[PDB]
């Protein structure tokens, strides 16, 4: 099995198709990413007010 | 046999009114191209009316572009989205109309929105099938926007090209190369085998020098990855948009070009046949693509009770 994994490898066009687009968890991915990053700077600026 | 794939079809469109846009596999046939490449120049000769190429003028949102045909005399009108049913009466009136649509559907002009329009001829002179136009890749920056509005373009025709029963329908000008073309390369990555993509040709008119008829001999044998193979449209003169002279007249003045020139005779004969065909093959692909699909319908609706019942 682990071998013939390797052989779907060879071919170099079909990079784009094999990670074929969900896309609504892909669309909530950049969404996401913001919402963690502000609440960490949230954590952050408060994190100095107290110290 | 004709009558009876009629009603199958007018399911799809019930469906797509009536039903929810989002998620289903949904028969439709969706074209690609960039906005200068004149893919609304082809639904034009394909219809007769459709969108002015003015200034640069590409559509800016989806459009439906519904063809019924019936043996009385035509008619034009449009759904608009806050639920409004416009009748513009004869198919000369369209132009006006939905360049009107265009600009407030995308809030004066800003150049990206999502919301449909939905467009119906009926005449007798137009093949019975629906295509939908996805928003033209512009390459300049439309308006003064902090976008970014082709790539926001880009993202609303991936979500369409998709699904399984989408028809992929691809606009190249024939000095223009094919596999270089970036509405090939999206379709790519939703088929890599060449299978639900067709490729359609324009702009037979600027095709001077032995450079172009090189690219000709080439798209002839196929080395670029199509396996429905190629169409051929002719794409109107500047007097024949401009006083509108009829399709039935028109066919007569695309099948003469091809046919006296021998080059675009052997380009269009290895292509597909001496009369053209596209509209019977893409109404062939739809229903062929509509009833393999039956209990695939059947079985999202039941499912998708299920889950937003509980």
């Amino acid at each position: 099995l682990q071998k013939a994994m390797m052989q779907i490898l060879q071919e170099k066009n079909r990079y784009s198709w094999l990670l074929q687009e969900q896309s609504e968890t892909a669309t909530k991915r950049r969404i996401l990413k913001e919402r963690i990053y502000r609440l960490t700077q949230a954590r952050h600026a408060l994190c100095q007010f107290s110290s | 046999y004709e009558q009876k794939v009629r009603p199958c079809i007018d399911l799809i469109d019930s469906l797509r009114a009536l039903g929810v846009e989002q998620d289903l596999a949904l028969p439709a046939i969706a074209v690609i191209g960039d906005q200068s490449s004149g893919k609304s120049s082809v639904l034009e000769a394909l219809s007769g009316v459709a969108l002015p190429r003015g200034s640069g003028i590409v559509t800016r949102c989806p459009l439906v572009l519904k063809l019924k045909k019936q043996p009385c005399e035509a008619w034009a009108g449009r759904i608009s989205y806050r639920n409004t049913e416009l009748e513009l009466q004869d198919p000369g009136q369209v132009e006006k109309e939905i360049h009107k649509a265009q600009n407030v559907m995308a809030g004066n002009g800003r150049g990206i929105s999502h919301e449909l329009i939905s467009l119906e001829i009926t005449s007798p002179e137009v093949p019975d099938l629906t295509i939908i136009d996805l928003p033209g890749i512009t390459r300049v920056a439309v308006d003064n926007q902090p976008r970014d509005i082709g790539l926001q373009i880009k993202a609303l025709i991936k979500k369409y090209i998709q699904r399984q029963q989408t028809i992929n329908l691809v606009v190249v000008p024939c000095n223009v190369d094919i596999a270089t073309t970036e509405a090939l390369s999206m379709a790519h990555e939703v088929d890599p085998e060449g299978d639900r993509t067709i490729g359609i040709l324009t702009k037979p008119d600027l095709m001077d020098r032995g450079t172009e008829k090189s690219v000709m001999n080439v798209v002839r044998n196929l080395t670029y990855p199509l396996k429905k193979g190629y169409m051929i449209v002719k794409c109107r003169g500047q007097q024949e948009i401009t006083n509108r002279l009829s399709l039935a007249e028109a066919t007569k003045k695309e099948i003469t070009f091809f046919q006296t020139h021998p080059y675009f005779r052997v380009l269009l004969e290895e292509g597909s046949a001496t009369v053209p065909r596209l509209a019977e093959r893409l109404t062939t692909e739809l229903i062929m693509h509509i009833q393999k699909s039956l209990p695939l319908l059947e079985g999202q609706i039941r499912e998708s009770h299920q889950k937003a019942t509980e």
